[PDB]
Order: C-alpha cells, then sequence, then structure tokens
C-alpha cells in the first residue's frame, strides 16, 4: 500500500517559483547597476 | 534498506557539484564572484536542501541524478514563462 507519498501540495515545487523570478531580476541589478 | 552503487559512489565533492548543476541551470554564472553574493546563497539554500530528498527517494544512480536534472528543466520553464507571454 501506497509507494511512498511524498509531502508538498501546491505549496512544495510552486513556492520557491515566486522567489526565483524575484531573485532573477535581483542579480541582474547587481552587475550592471 | 539494501545499498547500490550510488551509495559508495557519491561523495562530498559531488554533492557541492551536483548544486553547482543546479545553481547554472536556475542562474547561468556571468561572473565567479557572483557566487559569494547574498541573493545567489538564499537559492543555494533551495538547491542545497533537495539533495538529501533524492537520497531517501532514489535507488539508483540513473534516478537519483533525474530528480535533481528534473527541477533543472523544470525551473527553465517558468523563465520561460516571463519570456513568451512576461506573466
Amino acid at each position: 500500500g501506497s509507494p511512498g507519498y511524498p509531502n508538498g501540495l501546491l505549496s512544495g515545487d510552486e513556492d520557491f517559483s515566486s522567489i526565483a523570478d524575484m531573485d532573477f531580476s535581483a542579480l541582474l541589478s547587481q552587475i550592471s547597476s | 534498506g539494501v545499498r547500490k552503487g550510488w551509495h559508495e559512489h557519491v561523495t562530498q565533492d559531488l554533492r557541492s557539484h551536483l548544486v553547482h548543476k543546479l545553481v547554472q541551470a536556475i542562474f547561468p554564472t556571468p561572473d565567479p564572484a557572483a557566487l559569494k553574493d547574498r541573493r545567489m546563497e538564499n537559492l543555494v539554500a533551495y538547491a542545497k536542501k533537495v539533495e538529501g530528498d533524492m537520497y531517501e527517494s532514489a535507488n539508483s544512480r540513473d534516478e537519483y541524478y533525474h530528480l535533481l536534472a528534473e527541477k533543472i528543466y523544470k525551473i527553465q520553464k517558468e523563465l520561460e514563462e516571463k519570456r513568451r507571454s512576461r506573466l
């Protein structure tokens, strides 16, 4: 019964996707200024 | 739990190149000095965490390296949503 069942739904891999578009804009602004 | 080839094959030097494989797919490095930045270390803390979830879930070297590689193509999707549709 059940092969594993991972923890984290809608907030497991979808939570850093809001930070990864916040951190991509800060990495470009720090090199060109 | 039975130990396979990957367990005696994975080093402390691999786990650093697995994260350096992860940080290059999320954001490519212009300068080697960008790796010592504050904002860069924040998602390094995202990728430092995931490797240990592959150690409990994967039983092979091809699955272990695949779970880290699927986030790599899956994060490339979201950067493409801002590129074509800007949303």
